[PDB]
């Protein structure tokens, strides 16, 4: 046998191993975080090997190892799809998870349940690998709901915090609407194609219809926090910073984009769903960047950046470029994870402070995190030869050179400018200027765990784009010929965003005070979407649940119709029958009437 | 003493002997339904040299 | 089936002859042994049923239900011995006698091969349940709950007796095999409509159908813990088993008569989930969740396709296990604080961690989390409903969202937050309670490992 | 007061008399043996033995038999050029339609 | 491998190109394949040799059950319960075999899609038509019988199909 299947399954299995050891003296000791981190490192190397095997000859396989059950003519089995997407995303996810686990070993040092934290991180990684490698819709759904519930558990890490509990339930609610879409798609595919596996689905759906493709689009919007279903992702910043860095921003929110990428044959066949995907992505990226440019919480700014980048990926899928979307998934994983880790380092060094209004002077106070965050923000905005150039620049070129929605193209360009803008805001308000933090300076970023984790994710944010771009096969025809101004569109809008944001931020020093604008209030309060749409529909649903269902119907009218009315009638008739004075005159007269009636009316 | 244990734990044989009696009654019920034994069109065959019935 | 029936009737004299302090030990051990023996019924056939004799037979639909009944008896013994410490020996033995009689009636109900013997046993299950509720319930409302339960069931089931004797006079037999092989189409006439109504209404009341369900919150809230466990896990499934069995003789009239019941089931599924969202009582929340799941099972039986029956069987077994476990968890909380209000006891995760884990697992199974058999059954029903019509997906998705909402609401309310300050008697969880939860939850995941054992005869 | 009634008793705690109690009985020895029999029989016997018994139940549902029969039918029919799935379940010669 | 029948489960001959390196740089894939063969493949092959040696000392055989044909529901008289029972069991077994035939054809289709890869739309046209034919026949036979399907119901369905076809043929010949 070739080592491809063995090594892929080995990576997955050795990921599962430390969960088995979560009932041992090692789980009772303080070596468990280091044990889990070492396991993830070894899994990362063993995943690097089949990536080299694919990068040579483009080797892909499917492994239907275990047969689960046969529903007459439908066979469900445990099958894994080890193709380009899986063998590229597994090493990236493992690398990011390894760095995040080391940073969490430093960051969650005082947590009484750090071992449980690491077990939960490993469980999320397992579910995400199941999602990515799944070859059938049922196993994909297992991974889907697994990452959803692990996100729920990790957001509500501090159970005494009411805000944390509301954020966890909110994430569940939005992902559950997404799951409504997912289940609609599963039912359609089984009913009309007799299969839940991608091979038969692709073979039988020569032209996929609107109903299954819109089901998939709705599920992806829910899982990837697109507009309409977006507010849960910024609200998921209640959990510990390692959770925000690993789960949401880098590896879990890309689940919807990955779902849409995995069905790119059907997506190619359809066109209306492509238009809907493009428009949804465009409005998501614009709206979330616009909300980001004015937030004062660093984690919130990074979360809205994540939503904006996901919108960009959804735009890329909508222009019939699924492989560019996957490339952006990988590059964004790298630099967004690093940005979240730097934000967490700043938060920890300033006594759990997350307000850029109280950060300041950190350029010189914290050298290594300063340079790491600068490199990450440059890579995010598309510096000409960093890891974000090889995906975002090509995405912008493809959007400009396609038969696209004009409004979608305009919103995409404006969103690129706003990306530069809010990256400028983070840097300007956190690192430049005079200090604003309380006078007891506890700044210390000299821990080897923190430095090494950021260093590993920092090398990737510089060179990994070049390596990956030059080692993957050409899966799309390039845009070789285009106007020079259209070639330089991304750089021009990025620099314009930098300059305008810098001017606006420098204006803050003037001794001039002006009341805020309506546009400022709209952007700062998230477009008023969480207020209106978290107070009105919830209030009406919870009011109907009691006034109409519980009280009016169950306690009042369903009780009155059958059992209350019947009981009342029987009681009244009983009173009528038994209310007799016991007078022989009366009931003998009754006997006489009965005898006459029987003689006359019976023949 | 030993007598008290039997005096106290004689009730632990009731369910086992009930299981044995139920198995016996199941066999008795089976032996009254032997009207098509070796007579179904699908399973009718010749008797082996040293067997009297196909099933009990 | 006698090898399983006789050991129960021998549990009776053993219970009455054992010493005063060995009743719980003897009953639990020998119930476990009888459950192990009943595990042998799962070796079913692909063509026909296991025709033991003229009186009893077993199928892929009966066998999991029998295994669930036999497994549920020792768990009920454990919970009962929790809450019946101060009782006299005679009354403890009477309680165990009621439980054993209920198990015997349920076994003979699932294995009865005639519709009339099935009717006699399925109506005989009412007496032990009513006695248990109205005698060993705690509150005043146990009497009214027993009245509601009894009279709802009997009003449903008496026209069923009339219809069964009428069908015996018409066709000569009530044997299930004969009525399956000699079935004829039911013509569209008023007489046939009312025959259909008699049968289906009996089992719809037993299910319960939405609008015929008030007896369920009344009885499940006011019964003792063993009564609650058997009412939700097994007694609700007599309706599903009966509806699956009796619809052999009701075609093609089921195609036209199922619209009101499907509409009631789908809309009432939505309505009972929404009720669960706003319940101030924990036991009532679990009861209304039971109503929603049984509404889904009714939809499956009424649409009546090979994929819907498998989902119905899987969902019935899964709901039995999950609802029994949820009732046990709520009962442990009640035995701590002596109140059923949901917001009275909070912070139970920081007071009792392992019970918090049990709550998490039970609530994760209550909502359909893959690959649990709860999800398997729900998904098969949803797929069959999608083939029936394409807006059933809308109603089903709404129901799944609300189910997740109220399940996690219950978990967050009871376990998370900060503990009530003045409740200073939350003693550490007992080994008995922990073992009860483990024995509830491990079989569910093993059934996930082997799912063909609970998918019914249509598999 | 309208009756001569007992006061409501205080709740009894099993850990006060027996700190290492399993919650089964007031008597320590009976409590210990109740725990032991429940754990042994239930977990060990029923869980382990019933799970392995169900895992190794003989294939009486004829899944593998049906697969081998289908393989033989497919091999024979594709060898001879016959359609793999017959168009009719029954023999139209045996069926007699009304005029 | 003699484990399965190559006629039932066909695979095209595997054309693997020979390596044609053009660089002096060593091949990490080749080095790692050599390491894998040294560390993993040899121990697992030795273990399997030991186990297979132990198996060959305890050789024993199991057989495939053979069912003879019995008269079907068309030949069974009305309310003749024994012949009806035998015919119903036979029809159920045939239903199972047909389900497994459809499963085999679906396995062929899936394997061909994955094997052909980027040119599956043209290279898997033979398997797609075979699946179409098998699935259409299976659907026409057992499409809408219901949860309580039976040989009598399938016979009624086939009689209805035959009546419809006869009517269509008469109208065409008119
Ligand atoms: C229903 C409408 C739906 C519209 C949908 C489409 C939406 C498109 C949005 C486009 C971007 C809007 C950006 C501003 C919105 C947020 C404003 C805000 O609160 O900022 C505070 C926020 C700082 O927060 P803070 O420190 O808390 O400040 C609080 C203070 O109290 C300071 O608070 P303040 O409130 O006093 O400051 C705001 C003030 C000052 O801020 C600005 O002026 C922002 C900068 C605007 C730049 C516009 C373009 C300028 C030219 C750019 C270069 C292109 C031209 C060509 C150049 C040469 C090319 C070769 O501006 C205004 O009040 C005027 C309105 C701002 C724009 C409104 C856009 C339309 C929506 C609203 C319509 C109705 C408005 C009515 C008036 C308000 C109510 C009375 O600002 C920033 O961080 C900077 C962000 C803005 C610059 C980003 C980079 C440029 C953006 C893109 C421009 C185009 C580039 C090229 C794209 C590709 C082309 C192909
Ligand atoms: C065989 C075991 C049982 C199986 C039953 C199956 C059905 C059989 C029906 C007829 C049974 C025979 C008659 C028994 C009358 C007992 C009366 C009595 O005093 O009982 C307590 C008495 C001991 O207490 P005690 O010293 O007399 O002190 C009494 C004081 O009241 C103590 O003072 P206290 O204040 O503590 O006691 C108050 C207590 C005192 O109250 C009682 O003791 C009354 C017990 C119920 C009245 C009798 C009903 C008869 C009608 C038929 C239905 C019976 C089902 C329940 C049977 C309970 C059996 C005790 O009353 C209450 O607590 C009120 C509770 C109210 C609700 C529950 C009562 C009604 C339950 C029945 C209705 C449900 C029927 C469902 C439909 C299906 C029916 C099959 O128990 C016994 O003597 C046990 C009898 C059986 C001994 C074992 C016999 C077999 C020996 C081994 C044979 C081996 C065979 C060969 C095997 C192969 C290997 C060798
Ligand atoms: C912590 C672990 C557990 C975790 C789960 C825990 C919860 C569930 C517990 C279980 C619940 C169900 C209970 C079922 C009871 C019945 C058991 C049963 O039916 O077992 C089935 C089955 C047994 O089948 P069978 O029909 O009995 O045998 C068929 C054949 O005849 C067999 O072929 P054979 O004749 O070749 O036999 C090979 C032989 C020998 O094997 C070998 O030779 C293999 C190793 C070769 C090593 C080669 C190198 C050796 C060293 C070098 C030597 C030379 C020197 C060189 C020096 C070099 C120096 C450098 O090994 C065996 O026969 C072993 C059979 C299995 C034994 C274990 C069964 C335990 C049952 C316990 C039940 C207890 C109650 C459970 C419930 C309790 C309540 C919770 O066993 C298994 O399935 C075991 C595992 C299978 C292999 C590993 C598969 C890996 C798959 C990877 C997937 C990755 C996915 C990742 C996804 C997530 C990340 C994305
Ligand atoms: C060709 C034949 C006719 C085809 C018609 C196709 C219609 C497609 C649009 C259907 C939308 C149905 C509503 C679902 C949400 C939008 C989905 C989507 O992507 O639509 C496509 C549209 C864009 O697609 P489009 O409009 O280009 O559609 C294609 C148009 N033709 C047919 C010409 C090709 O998406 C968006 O613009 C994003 C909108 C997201 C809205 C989220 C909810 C916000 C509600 C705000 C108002 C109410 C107050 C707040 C309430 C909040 C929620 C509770
Ligand atoms: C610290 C812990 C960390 C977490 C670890 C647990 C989480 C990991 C779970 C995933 C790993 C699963 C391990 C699977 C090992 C293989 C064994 C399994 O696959 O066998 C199953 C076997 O099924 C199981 O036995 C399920 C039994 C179901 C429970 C039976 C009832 C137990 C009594 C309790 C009564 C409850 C009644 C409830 C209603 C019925 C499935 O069937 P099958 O693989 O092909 O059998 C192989 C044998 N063959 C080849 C001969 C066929
Ligand atoms: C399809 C099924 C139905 C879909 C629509 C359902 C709408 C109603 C959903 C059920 C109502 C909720 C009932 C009770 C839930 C509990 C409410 C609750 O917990 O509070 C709100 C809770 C937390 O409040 P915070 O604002 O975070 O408080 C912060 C603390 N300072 O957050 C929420 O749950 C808000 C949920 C509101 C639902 C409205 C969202 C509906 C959006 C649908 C748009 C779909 C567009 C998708 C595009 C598809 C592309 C093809
Ligand atoms: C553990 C390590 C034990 C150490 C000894 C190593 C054993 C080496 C291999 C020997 C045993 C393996 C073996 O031969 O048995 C295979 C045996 C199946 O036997 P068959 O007769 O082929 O049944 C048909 C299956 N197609 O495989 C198994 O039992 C399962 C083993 C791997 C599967 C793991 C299952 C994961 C559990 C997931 C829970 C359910 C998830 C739902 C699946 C969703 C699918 C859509
Ligand atoms: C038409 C000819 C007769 C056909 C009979 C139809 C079916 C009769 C239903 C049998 C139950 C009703 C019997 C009469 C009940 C009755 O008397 O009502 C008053 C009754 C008096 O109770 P007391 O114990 O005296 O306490 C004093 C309370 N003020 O009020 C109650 O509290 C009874 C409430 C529960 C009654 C039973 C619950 C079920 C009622 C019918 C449900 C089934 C109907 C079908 C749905
Ligand atoms: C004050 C009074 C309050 C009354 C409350 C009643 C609630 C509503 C119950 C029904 C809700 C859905 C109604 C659906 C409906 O009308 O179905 C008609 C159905 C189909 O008939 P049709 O369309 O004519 O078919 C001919 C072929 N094309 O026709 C049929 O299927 C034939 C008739 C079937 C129904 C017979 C009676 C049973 C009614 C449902 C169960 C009642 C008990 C539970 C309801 C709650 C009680 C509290």
């Amino acid at each position: 046998m070739n080592p491809f299947a063995s090594l892929t399954l080995t990576t997955l299995t050795i990921l599962t191993i430390p969960i088995m050891m979560s009932n041992s003296n090692i789980y009772k000791t303080n070596l468990y975080p280091n044990y889990v981190k070492t396991t993830v490192s070894y899994a990362f190397t063993l995943s690097l090997v089949p990536l080299l095997m694919f990068m040579h000859t483009g080797q892909e396989m499917i492994i239907s190892n275990w047969h689960w059950m046969t529903l007459q003519t439908v066979e469900l089995s445990l099958s894994f799809k080890m193709d380009y997407f899986s063998v590229m995303f597994i090493p990236v996810a493992l690398f990011v998870t390894w760095s995040i686990m080391e940073f969490s070993m430093w960051y969650m040092h005082s947590d009484p349940f750090i071992n449980r934290f690491f077990k939960y991180l490993l469980l999320f990684l397992i579910t995400m690998m199941i999602l990515v490698t799944a070859n059938n819709l049922f196993q994909l759904f297992i991974g889907w709901e697994g990452v959803g519930i692990m996100s729920f558990l990790l957001i509500g890490w501090w159970h005494g915090r009411t805000d944390a509990n509301t954020a966890a339930l909110q994430a569940i609610l939005y992902n559950r609407i997404g799951d409504i879409g997912f289940v609609l798609s599963m039912a359609w595919f089984l009913t009309h194609s007799n299969a839940w596996d991608l091979q038969q689905i692709f073979m039988l759906n020569n032209e996929c219809p609107n109903m299954p493709l819109i089901g998939l689009l709705l599920a992806a919007a829910g899982k990837s926090a697109q507009f309409g279903l977006h507010p849960w992702l910024p609200s998921a910043m209640e959990g510990p910073t390692p959770v925000s860095a690993l789960l949401h921003s880098s590896t879990m929110v890309v689940a919807g984009v990955f779902l849409l990428i995995r069905f790119y044959p059907l997506m190619e066949t359809n066109k209306l769903v492509q238009t809907m995907t493009l428009c949804l992505g465009a409005i998501t990226t614009l709206f979330t960047a616009l909300c980001a440019i004015t937030q004062n919480d660093i984690k919130k700014i990074v979360a809205f950046s994540t939503s904006s980048q996901l919108g960009l990926m959804m735009v890329t899928i909508g222009i019939n470029q699924p492989h560019l979307a996957f490339l952006h998934i990988c590059m964004h994983a790298f630099f967004k994870a690093m940005l979240f880790m730097c934000s967490g380092s700043i938060i920890h060094s300033l006594n759990d402070e997350q307000d850029i209004r109280k950060m300041g002077g950190l350029y010189k106070a914290m050298p290594f995190t300063t340079t790491a965050l600068i490199i990450g923000s440059l890579a995010l905005t598309g510096m000409p030869y960093l890891t974000g150039f090889y995906s975002k620049d090509l995405i912008i070129e493809a959007v400009n050179m396609s038969y696209t929605n004009a409004w979608a193209l305009l919103m995409t360009l404006i969103a690129t400018s706003l990306t530069a803008a809010y990256s400028t805001r983070i840097i300007f308000f956190a690192f430049l200027g005079k200090p604003r933090f309380p006078p007891l300076v506890l700044i210390n970023e000299n821990n080897p765990l923190l430095i090494n984790s950021i260093k590993r994710l920092l090398i990737g944010s510089i060179f990994a784009g070049f390596i990956i771009s030059n080692n993957i096969p050409p899966m799309t025809v390039p845009n070789t010929t285009m106007p020079l101004y259209m070639k330089m569109t991304a750089l021009i809008v990025t620099i314009m965003g930098f300059m305008l944001a810098l001017e606006l931020n420098n204006t803050t020093y003037y001794l001039k005070f002006k009341y805020p604008s309506q546009t400022y209030k709209f952007s700062n309060m998230l477009g008023y979407y969480p207020s209106i749409m978290h107070r009105l529909p919830t209030y009406h649903n919870l009011s109907m649940s009691q006034k109409s269902a519980s009280s009016l119907l169950d306690l009042i009218w369903l009780e009155t119709i059958l059992p209350k009315t019947t009981s009342f009638i029987q009681m009244k008739m009983s009173i009528m029958v038994s209310n007799q004075k016991g007078l022989i005159k009366l009931y003998f007269l009754s006997f006489l009437i009965t005898i006459m009636i029987s003689m006359t009316l019976f023949n | 003493n030993v007598l008290q244990i039997v005096r106290d734990h004689w009730v632990h044989i009731l369910v086992p002997v009930g299981f044995v009696f139920g198995c016996y009654l199941d066999r008795r019920s089976d032996e009254k339904l032997t009207a098509f034994r070796n007579k179904s069109l699908l399973f009718k065959r010749e008797l082996r040299p040293n067997e009297e019935v196909t099933w009990k | 089936m006698l090898k399983i029936i006789i050991p129960t009737t021998m549990l009776l004299p053993m219970t009455w002859m054992s010493k005063h302090n060995m009743i719980w030990i003897n009953a639990t051990v020998h119930s476990l042994l009888i459950s192990l023996i009943s595990l042998s019924l799962l070796n079913q056939l692909g063509e026909n049923s296991l025709n033991f004799s003229l009186t009893f037979f077993s199928d892929s639909l009966s066998a999991p239900l029998l295994v669930l009944t036999t497994w549920l008896l020792p768990l009920m013994l454990m919970a009962s011995q929790s809450h019946l410490s101060k009782e006299t020996t005679t009354r403890k033995k009477l309680y165990i006698t009621m439980l054993i009689l209920l198990q015997l009636f349920l076994i003979m109900t699932f294995t009865a091969t005639e519709l009339i013997l099935f009717y006699i046993l399925f109506e005989a299950t009412l007496v032990p349940t009513l006695i248990i509720i109205t005698r060993w319930g705690n509150q005043t409302e146990r009497l009214n709950a027993g009245l509601y339960f009894l009279f709802y069931t009997l009003a449903g089931s008496l026209p069923l007796l009339v219809a069964l004797v009428y069908i015996q006079n018409t066709t000569g037999s009530l044997n299930f095999l004969i009525i399956h092989y000699w079935s004829h189409p039911l013509s569209n006439s008023w007489s046939n409509i009312f025959m259909w109504l008699a049968c289906i209404m009996a089992f719809m009341v037993k299910m319960p159908l939405y609008g015929l369900h008030l007896w369920l919150p009344k009885a499940h809230v006011e019964a003792p813990i063993a009564g609650s466990m058997v009412l939700a896990a097994v007694l609700l499934k007599l309706g599903g088993y009966g509806m699956m069995r009796i619809t052999t003789i009701l075609n093609p009239l089921t195609n036209y008569m199922a619209y009101p019941f499907l509409m009631l089931s789908m809309w009432g599924m939505i309505m009972t989930s929404s009720i669960c969202l706003r319940q101030t009582d924990l036991k009532s929340l679990i009861a209304y969740s039971s109503v929603s799941h049984m509404a889904l099972v009714i939809v499956a039986i009424m649409i009546q396709t090979p994929w819907s029956f498998m989902g119905a069987t899987a969902l019935m077994i899964a709901h039995g296990l999950t609802s029994s476990m949820l009732f046990c968890l709520a009962n442990t909380n009640y035995e701590r604080v002596h109140s059923r209000t949901m917001i009275l006891a909070r912070g139970l995760q920081t007071l009792l961690p392992l019970m918090a884990t049990w709550w998490l697992v039970a609530s994760l199974t209550n909502l359909a989390l893959p690959p649990s058999i709860n999800l398997i059954g729900e998904l098969f029903i949803i797929t069959a409903s999608f083939s029936w019509s394409n807006i059933t997906i809308i109603l089903m998705g709404m129901n799944m969202m609300i189910t997740a909402l109220y399940s996690l609401y219950m978990l967050i309310t009871t376990q998370r937050g900060k503990y009530t300050h003045h409740i200073n008697n939350i003693k550490p969880s007992f080994t008995r309670e922990n073992a009860l939860m483990a024995l509830h939850i491990l079989p569910l995941l093993l059934l996930t490992l082997n799912p063909k054992m609970i998918l019914g005869p249509l598999y | 007061i309208r009756l001569q009634e007992d006061p409501d008793p205080e709740d009894e705690n099993l850990y006060e008399k027996n700190p290492d109690s399993h919650g089964y009985d007031k008597d320590p020895i009976v409590d210990l043996w109740n725990m032991r029999v429940v754990f042994f029989f239930g977990f060990s016997i029923v869980l382990v033995l019933g799970s392995t018994f169900v895992a190794y139940l003989p294939d009486y549902r004829m899944q593998e038999w049906a697969r081998r029969e289908a393989e033989r039918l497919v091999k024979y029919r594709e060898a001879n050029g016959l359609p793999l799935m017959e168009s009719n379940c029954f023999d139209p010669n045996k069926i007699q339609l009304p005029e | 491998p003699d484990s399965w029948d190559k006629d039932v489960y066909p695979e095209p001959p595997r054309r693997t190109p020979a390596p044609a390196p053009q660089t002096s740089l060593p091949n990490p894939v080749t080095y790692l394949t050599k390491i894998f063969d040294l560390l993993v493949d040899r121990p697992v092959t030795l273990a399997r040799e030991f186990i297979e040696q132990q198996h060959a000392k305890n050789r024993y055989y199991y057989y495939h059950r053979e069912f003879r044909r019995v008269p079907d529901i068309t030949e069974c008289e009305e309310k003749d319960i024994l012949c009806m029972f035998e015919a119903e069991m036979q029809w159920r077994r045939d239903y199972k075999v047909d389900q497994e035939i459809v499963n085999i054809i679906q396995e062929r289709l899936k394997a061909c899609q994955q094997r052909e890869g980027e040119s599956y739309r043209q290279n898997c046209a033979k398997e797609l038509e075979q699946f179409t034919q098998v699935s259409k026949a299976f659907q026409d036979r057992y499409s809408d019988l219901g949860a309580h399907y039976s040989a009598r119901k399938c016979l009624a369905k086939q009689k209805q199909r035959m009546l419809a076809e006869r009517k269509a043929a008469k109208e065409a010949a008119a």
